[PDB]
C-alpha cells in the first residue's frame, strides 16, 4: 500500500512545483514568510533584465533616457544582503518594467539566465507591494527557491500512501540521487519541454533540453534501474506552446531534426490547440522516445504526459492519470 | 538481489565502540627483526583479543599497530559501555608486561565513545566484520586524541556509565581537530 | 606462518568518500551511503576473477581503503608489473561508477615491494593479513599520493622502470620510522 516515488529533472524543470501540487491537491498557515521569498524574486528578475542589456549583443538601448538613473538605481541595491524593499523600489521596479527597451529585452531572455516567475510577478507588482498583501496560490506555486538537500513529502489518494522525493537537480546534486535509488516503486522525471532555446546555468554552454535528454539516458539506462519504470513529465507546456505561437525563435535551428519532422499517428491534439504546437509538444515526446524505445527490454517502460506544473487543474489529471498505472 | 548486491549489514544502537594504539611503537620496530617483532605483537594481540570475551568485546580488526573492537555486537547489552571500560582496563594492564618483557617505553592510547553502528561485511571476497558511524569515526578521533596509558572517554559514554568510576576532564579538543572541531567534551579515568 | 622476499603491496583509497557519507532520515543513518561503498567493493573483487590478475590476491578492506598483493604464489619481478595494471583497472571499474552514481570518485594508490610475513592473528578470529617494514611503507604511499596517479618507491620506480615504464620524481617524504625518502608517480 506505499509507494517509494522518487522525482527527478534538469535544474529548474519544474520539481518541487509538483511537489508542491501534491501538497495543494492531497495535503492538509503562516505563509508571511514566503512574501518574503516572492519579495526576494522581484529583485533577482528585475536586476537580471537590466543586467544583461548593456552584456548582450547587440546591446538594448533604453526606450527612456529617463529610467537610466533607475537603472542606476537598481544595480546600486542588487547586492545588499538583508533587503528592506523600500517603496521607491517598486517605483523604480515598476518603471523599467514599465519601458518598452526594457520589454523588449525580456523578449531575449533565453540569451541569459532568468526565473521563470519573471513576467509573471513583474506583470504585478503593485498587488505585491501592500503590506496587508498575501499571495494567491498561483503566486504562492511560483515562487523558486534553489533545492540544496532533499526532501521527503509523505501524502495519500484513496488511503494509499505516497512518498515524494525532491532531489536538487543540477550537476553538484545528483551526486547525491543514489540514496533514493534502491527501494523505489518507479520514478518521475521531469522535463522543462519550454527551454528549447536556452542553455543551462551550470557552465552556460550546454542546451536545457540537450541537458536534460542525456541525463534521462544515463537514468533510463542506468545500472541500479533497469527494473524501475519511469513517468515523464514534458513539463512547461503552456510556455512552450507560447515559444512556438510566438514563432518568433524556431525550433529546427535549436534541434535540426524538428526539419524533417512529420506529425504522429496516434497524435492525441488537445481540443483547440494549434496545429503546430501539437508538433512540437509530441515531436520533443519524440525525442525522449527515441532513447526509451531503443533499449530497456520489455523489463520497464516510458509514460509520457504533456503537463503544465502551475496548472493545479492539469497536474490533478495527470497524477490521477498515475496513480492509475502504480496498479500494474 | 536482482539489482545491488544484496547487503548483509544491520543497524544497532546503544553500543559502545573502542579503539586503541601503541604509544611509541616503531621505536621496538626498528629494535628487532621483522620475525621477532611480529611474534611479541601477535603475542599482545591474541591475549586483548582474549580479555575481550572475558570483558564481552566483539573484535573488529588489527590495523598494523592499531586494534580495535566493541560492545553490544552481535546482540545487545545494558552493561554496554561498562564492558569496553573495562577492556581498557585490562588492556594498560596488559601492554604493562611487555615493557618489563623488552625495556622499551612502549604503551597505549585507549579512546572509547558510544552511539549508533552499521555491522557486517562489504564486497564479494575475503570478508571481515567491521563497523560503520560516525559515532566510529568518533571513537577512533579519540584513539588520536587520548593520552598515553590512559583511557579516553565521550560525553555520552559517561551517560552509559553511571559514574561507578572516578575521572576527569580531558579536554581532547586541544590534541586532535574532529573533537575540538565538533564541540567534544572529553574524559579520563582514574 | 612465515616470510618472504619480494612481495608487491598495494593500497587504492578513495578519499572523496569520507565527506560523502551523510547520515539522515532520508539516507538510512548513513546505510544508503555503505550501499554504495558494497557496490564498487564488489566492482573491485569482480576483478580478482579476472585471468590476468589471477596472481592478485585481496587482504582487506580498510574503510574505503583497498589492500591488495602480489607476489605469495611463489620475467621475476613480472608481479609488481602485473599489480599496476590492476590499480589502473579499478579506475576503470570506478570511472563506470561515476557515470551511474552521477559522481566524481579518483583513486588513491600506494605501492611497494620487499620483505614481508603473511599469517594469521590473534586465535579469536584466525585472519590473513600481511606484516612488515615493506607493507607500513606502501601505506605511506597512499596516504601521502594524490589522486589519481600512482605513487611508488625508489626501489620499485627502478624495477617498473625496467618494463616499460616511465616515471616522475614527486621528490622526498617523511616516514616516521624511516627518515626522509625519494617517491615516484607513474605516468600513464
Ligand atoms: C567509509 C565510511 C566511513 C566514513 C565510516 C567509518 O566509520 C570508517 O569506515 C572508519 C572510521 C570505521 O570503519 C572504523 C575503522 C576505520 C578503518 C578507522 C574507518 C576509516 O577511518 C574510514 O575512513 C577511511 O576509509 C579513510 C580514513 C582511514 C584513516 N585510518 C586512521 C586509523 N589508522 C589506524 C588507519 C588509517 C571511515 C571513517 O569511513
Ligand atoms: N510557466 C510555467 N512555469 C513553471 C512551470 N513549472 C514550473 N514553473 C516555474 O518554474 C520554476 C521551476 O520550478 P522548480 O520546482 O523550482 O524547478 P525545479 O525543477 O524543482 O528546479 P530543481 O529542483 O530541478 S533544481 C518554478 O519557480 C515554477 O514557478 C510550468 O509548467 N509553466
Ligand atoms: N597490514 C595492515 N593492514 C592495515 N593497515 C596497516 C597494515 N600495515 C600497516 N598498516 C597501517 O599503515 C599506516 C602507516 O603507518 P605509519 O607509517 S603512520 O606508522 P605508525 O605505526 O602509525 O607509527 P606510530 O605513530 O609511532 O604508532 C598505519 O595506519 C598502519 O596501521
Ligand atoms: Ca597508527
Ligand atoms: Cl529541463
Ligand atoms: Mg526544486
Amino acid at each position: 500500500a506505499t509507494h517509494r516515488l522518487l522525482l527527478l529533472g534538469a535544474g529548474e524543470s519544474g520539481k518541487s512545483t509538483i511537489v508542491k501540487q501534491m501538497r495543494i491537491l492531497h495535503v492538509n498557515g503562516e505563509k508571511a514568510t514566503k512574501v518574503q521569498d516572492i519579495k526576494n524574486n522581484l529583485k533577482e528578475a528585475i536586476e537580471t533584465i537590466v543586467a544583461a542589456m548593456s552584456n548582450l549583443v547587440p546591446p538594448v538601448e533604453l526606450a527612456n533616457p529617463e529610467n537610466q538613473f533607475r537603472v542606476d538605481y537598481i544595480l546600486s541595491v542588487m547586492n545588499v544582503p538583508d533587503f528592506d524593499f523600500p517603496p521607491e523600489f517598486y517605483e523604480h521596479a515598476k518603471a523599467l518594467w514599465e519601458d518598452e527597451g526594457v520589454r523588449a529585452c525580456y523578449e531575449r531572455s533565453n540569451e541569459y539566465q532568468l526565473i521563470d516567475c519573471a513576467q509573471y510577478f513583474l506583470d504585478k507588482i503593485d498587488v505585491i507591494k501592500q503590506d496587508d498583501y498575501v499571495p494567491s496560490d498561483q503566486d504562492l506555486l511560483r515562487c523558486r527557491v534553489l533545492t540544496s538537500g532533499i526532501f521527503e513529502t509523505k501524502f495519500q489518494v484513496d488511503k494509499v500512501n505516497f512518498h515524494m522525493f525532491d532531489v536538487g537537480g543540477q550537476r553538484d546534486e545528483r551526486r547525491k540521487w543514489i540514496q533514493c535509488f534502491n527501494d523505489v516503486t518507479a520514478i518521475i522525471f521531469v522535463v522543462a519541454s519550454s527551454s528549447y532555446n536556452m542553455v543551462i546555468r551550470e557552465d552556460n554552454q550546454t542546451n536545457r533540453l540537450q541537458e536534460a535528454l542525456n541525463l534521462f539516458k544515463s537514468i533510463w539506462n542506468n545500472r541500479w534501474l533497469r527494473t524501475i519504470s519511469v513517468i515523464l513529465f514534458l513539463n512547461k507546456q503552456d510556455l512552450l506552446a507560447e515559444k512556438v505561437l510566438a514563432g518568433k525563435s524556431k525550433i529546427e535551428d535549436y534541434f535540426p531534426e524538428f526539419a524533417r519532422y512529420t506529425t504522429p499517428e496516434d497524435a492525441t491534439p488537445e481540443p483547440g490547440e494549434d496545429p503546430r504546437v501539437t508538433r512540437a509538444k509530441y515531436f520533443i515526446r519524440d525525442e525522449f522516445l527515441r532513447i526509451s524505445t531503443a533499449s530497456g527490454d520489455g523489463r520497464h517502460y516510458c509514460y509520457p504526459h504533456f503537463t503544465c506544473a502551475v496548472d493545479t487543474e492539469n497536474i490533478r489529471r495527470v497524477f490521477n492519470d498515475c496513480r492509475d498505472i502504480i496498479q500494474r | 538481489d536482482m539489482m545491488f548486491h544484496k547487503i548483509y549489514i544491520q543497524k544497532h544502537d546503544n553500543v559502545s565502540i573502542l579503539f586503541a594504539d601503541i604509544e611509541g611503537f616503531t621505536s621496538l620496530a626498528s629494535q628487532c627483526t621483522a620475525q621477532e617483532l611480529v611474534m611479541t605483537l601477535n603475542e599482545l594481540f591474541a591475549r586483548f583479543d582474549k580479555l575481550a570475551a572475558e570483558n564481552h568485546c566483539l573484535r573488529i580488526k588489527i590495523l598494523g599497530d592499531c586494534y580495535y573492537c566493541v560492545s553490544g555486537l552481535p546482540e545487545a547489552r545494558a552493561d554496554h559501555a561498562h564492558c569496553c571500560v573495562e577492556m581498557g582496563m585490562d588492556m594498560i594492564e596488559a601492554i604493562s608486561l611487555v615493557r618489563e618483557m623488552t625495556g622499551v617505553n612502549v604503551n597505549m592510547r585507549v579512546g572509547i565513545h558510544s552511539g549508533r553502528v552499521h555491522c557486517g561485511v562489504l564486497g564479494l571476497r575475503k570478508w571481515q566484520f567491521d563497523v560503520w558511524s560516525n559515532d566510529v569515526t568518533l571513537a577512533n578521533h579519540m584513539e588520536a586524541g587520548g593520552k598515553a596509558g590512559r583511557i579516553h572517554i565521550t560525553k555520552a559514554t559517561l551517560s552509559y556509565l553511571n559514574g561507578d568510576y572516578e575521572v576527569e576532564p580531558g579536554c581532547g579538543g586541544e590534541r586532535n581537530a574532529y573533537l575540538k572541531e565538533h564541540s567534544i567534551e572529553t574524559f579520563l579515568i582514574l | 606462518h612465515q616470510s618472504y622476499d619480494c612481495v608487491c603491496v598495494m593500497f587504492a583509497s578513495i578519499p572523496d568518500f569520507k565527506e560523502f557519507y551523510t547520515e539522515s532520515d532520508v539516507n538510512k543513518e548513513g546505510l544508503e551511503c555503505l550501499r554504495l561503498l558494497n557496490e564498487i567493493i564488489a566492482d573491485f573483487d569482480d576483478l580478482l576473477s579476472k585471468p590476468k590478475f589471477s596472481g592478485v590476491e585481496k587482504i582487506k578492506t580498510i574503510g574505503s581503503t583497498y589492500m591488495a598483493a602480489t607476489g605469495l604464489s611463489a620475467r621475476q619481478y613480472m608481479h609488481i608489473g602485473t599489480m599496476v595494471e590492476f590499480a589502473y583497472a579499478l579506475v576503470g571499474k570506478l570511472d563506470a561508477i561515476n557515470k551511474h552514481s552521477f559522481n566524481d570518485f579518483k583513486l588513491r594508490v600506494g605501492i611497494n615491494h620487499g620483505p614481508v610475513i603473511a599469517g594469521v592473528i590473534g586465535a579469536q578470529k584466525p585472519q590473513y593479513d600481511i606484516w612488515g617494514n615493506t607493507v607500513n611503507v606502501a601505506s605511506r604511499m597512499d596516504s601521502t599520493g594524490v589522486l589519481d596517479k600512482i605513487q611508488v618507491t625508489e626501489e620499485t620506480s627502478l624495477i617498473l622502470q625496467t618494463l616499460g615504464y616511465t616515471c616522475t620524481c614527486r621528490g622526498i617524504i617523511n616516514v616516521k620510522g624511516k627518515g626522509d625518502l625519494k617517491t615516484y608517480f607513474v605516468n600513464t
